[PDB]
């Protein structure tokens, strides 16, 4: 009877939302249906072009009913309010999505209550004034979640799938599958966040006030994630993005989805990740993530630089060519925080910067380098990642790199964090080695035939070449 | 050194209004003079223009009813720090 | 797959 993708979302071990309020950009809403009646409140905020009515509210109820109803719903509790910027057609404008976004944050600063959730169910193609806006609306303290978009297409290229700061949600089918309806289906790339049970979803059907349908999209499955914070912001309210983003990508499961979907060079940078809610377990851990840059494009100085959130600590660097034409990566301070930076060589195509963000309280972390001697250095407390650089065109807590090359160590002073290194060699397009469970991969890198570059994919660290080996680090209390 | 943009899927574009868009620190003040400035400057040519509204809180700046002509012109107005042209979004 | 999501039939 338990609809597949809330069984989908229930952990391997179990057992909400009303002190958080969730807004809603929608169509507008059969705000009696039974699913969601007390539940969610119209604010009658409207801005819509017109046309060029069971069908003008089927959209937005439906999402309402799969965020909060209290038959099929994910957060059967949460509050909604909600805001008209969609047409009876399903359509809007960026515009329009602009003067929804100042609503809010204006109604937050007359009457403040909890923690806010906006969800986003719309997308367009890519808007600076609306990724802005978002990011914006972001660093004022509430939490974004938003479609990847229904286009098959890589989710950089929509708005606000590719804002900063927001949780973009892709979406997968009953069998763990990227939904695909011909030349359509769930954008991918680096500007997913996660996936999530977005094919045959049941929710409310704003037909009749207790009919039910399935609904398919992006939409569906960003509201699942949307329900999912609620609850979590519910539990720990105190939580910051970075905090509940991390938390998100843990208890996802993991390697799930079957990459061969994807076009080829999209499946290095789309997360495997099918969102779920947290078990009852749950103690301090150590979280991190994997942070791919944009693409640093062609020219001859290129760089591609990598960032994490200003509560993470970046604790590893690399990089990624797929020709392997490519200078590696450092780790270089900017406004008193480390970035990760990598570098394209010449007549290269470009390079992607791989950081690896944690969260790490209490730490004192530094870099420690060596220009080219083959070369070395050392933590003189705990190595947590190797980093190489160098300037030519071609060829104990220590980093070796190539004789010409600069090497450079992460070295954190953290009480409390045991490390390791674990070690993988073969004579192979692709060499792997994973930490052990309970323990976190906190940096990645080959040792110094030709390598297209080092990745850590979850907890489990990936060298790419065209005697290979591959080294990761791992880290927990 | 203000910059225009606008939609890459021409399907999806609106011309005809154009949000205007501030520099971080501009006032709210500041913002309705800016738009009373361009709508000056504007009917001293002979166009009509609208300013459906005005942003603050999280972008200052305006939206702007009006012929695409007047982006040269616009993109001069003090405080000015970039202008992009309305476009559609979609039931995802 | 229902019209009211786009771009589906």
């Amino acid at each position: 009877s338990i609809p597949w993708n809330l069984e989908r979302i229930t952990p391997p071990r179990y057992r909400g939302g009303s002190l958080v309020e969730v807004y809603l950009l929608d169509t507008s809403i059969q705000s009696d249906h039974r699913e969601i009646e007390g539940r969610v409140m119209v604010t009658d905020f409207e801005n819509v072009p017109e046309e060029d009515a069971s069908k003008c509210d089927s959209h937005g109820t439906h999402l309402a009913g799969v965020v909060s109803g209290r038959d099929a719903g994910v957060a059967k509790g949460a509050s909604m309010r909600s805001l008209r910027v969609l047409n009876c057609q399903g359509k809007g404008t960026v515009s329009g999505t602009l003067i929804g976004l100042e609503f809010i944050r204006k109604s937050q600063l007359v009457q403040p209550v909890g923690p806010l959730v906006v969800l986003l169910p719309l997308a367009g193609g890519y808007s600076r004034v609306l990724n802005a806006a978002c990011q914006r609306l972001a660093r004022a303290g509430v939490v974004l979640v938003t479609a990847a978009g229904n286009f098959r297409d890589d989710a950089c290229l929509y708005s606000p799938a590719s804002a900063p700061e927001v949780i973009t949600v892709g979406a997968t089918n009953a069998q763990d599958q990227p939904v695909t309806l011909g030349t359509l289906g769930t954008n991918f790339g680096r500007c997913v966040d996660l996936f999530a049970p977005g094919e045959d979803i049941i929710g409310a059907s704003s037909d009749c006030s207790t009919c039910f349908v399935s609904q398919s999209g992006t939409s569906q499955a960003a509201a699942h994630v949307a329900g999912i914070a609620a609850m979590m912001l519910s539990a720990e309210p105190e939580l910051t993005l970075a905090e509940l983003r991390q938390r998100l990508i843990h208890f996802s499961a993991k390697d799930v989805i079957n990459e061969a979907w994807f076009p080829e060079d999209q499946r290095v940078l789309t997360p495997n990740l099918v969102a779920a809610l947290p078990p009852s377990t749950h103690g301090w851990q150590l979280f991190c993530r994997t942070v791919w840059s944009a693409h640093s494009g062609p020219t001859r100085m290129a760089t591609a630089i990598a960032r994490c959130a200003p509560d993470e600590e970046l604790l590893s660097c690399s990089s990624f060519s797929r020709s392997g034409k490519r200078r590696g990566e450092r780790m270089e301070a900017q406004g008193g925080k480390l970035v990760c930076r990598a570098h394209n060589a010449f007549g290269g195509e470009g390079v992607y910067a791989i950081a690896r963000c944690c969260l790490l309280p209490q730490a004192n972390c530094s870099v420690h380098t060596a220009p080219p001697a083959g070369t070395r250095v050392h933590c003189h407390h705990v190595l947590t990642g190797c980093s190489s650089h160098w300037e030519v065109e071609d060829l104990p807590n220590q980093c070796v790199g190539h004789r010409e090359a600069s090497i450079h160590a992460s070295c954190c002073h953290a009480p409390g964090l045991e490390c390791k290194v674990k070690e993988h060699g073969i004579p192979q397009e692709q060499v792997t080695v994973a930490c052990e469970e309970g323990w976190t991969l906190t940096g990645c890198s080959a040792l110094p035939s030709h390598v297209l570059g080092a990745y850590a994919v979850d907890n489990t660290c990936v060298v790419r070449s065209r005697a290979v080996t591959a080294v990761a680090i791992c880290c927990r209390s | 050194t203000a910059t225009f943009h606008r939609c890459a899927k021409d399907p999806w574009r609106l011309p005809g209004t154009y949000v205007v868009v501030l520099k971080e620190e501009t006032h709210l003040s500041q913002s309705e003079r800016t738009a009373r400035r361009l709508q000056a400057q504007a009917a001293r040519r002979g166009y009509l223009t609208k300013i459906l509204h005005v942003f603050h809180g999280l972008l200052p700046g305006f939206l702007v009813k009006m012929s695409g002509d007047l982006l040269e012109l616009a993109l001069k107005l003090p405080h000015v720090d970039y202008i992009e042209e309305d476009s559609s979004v979609f039931a995802q | 797959f229902v019209a009211t999501t786009f771009a589906f039939x």
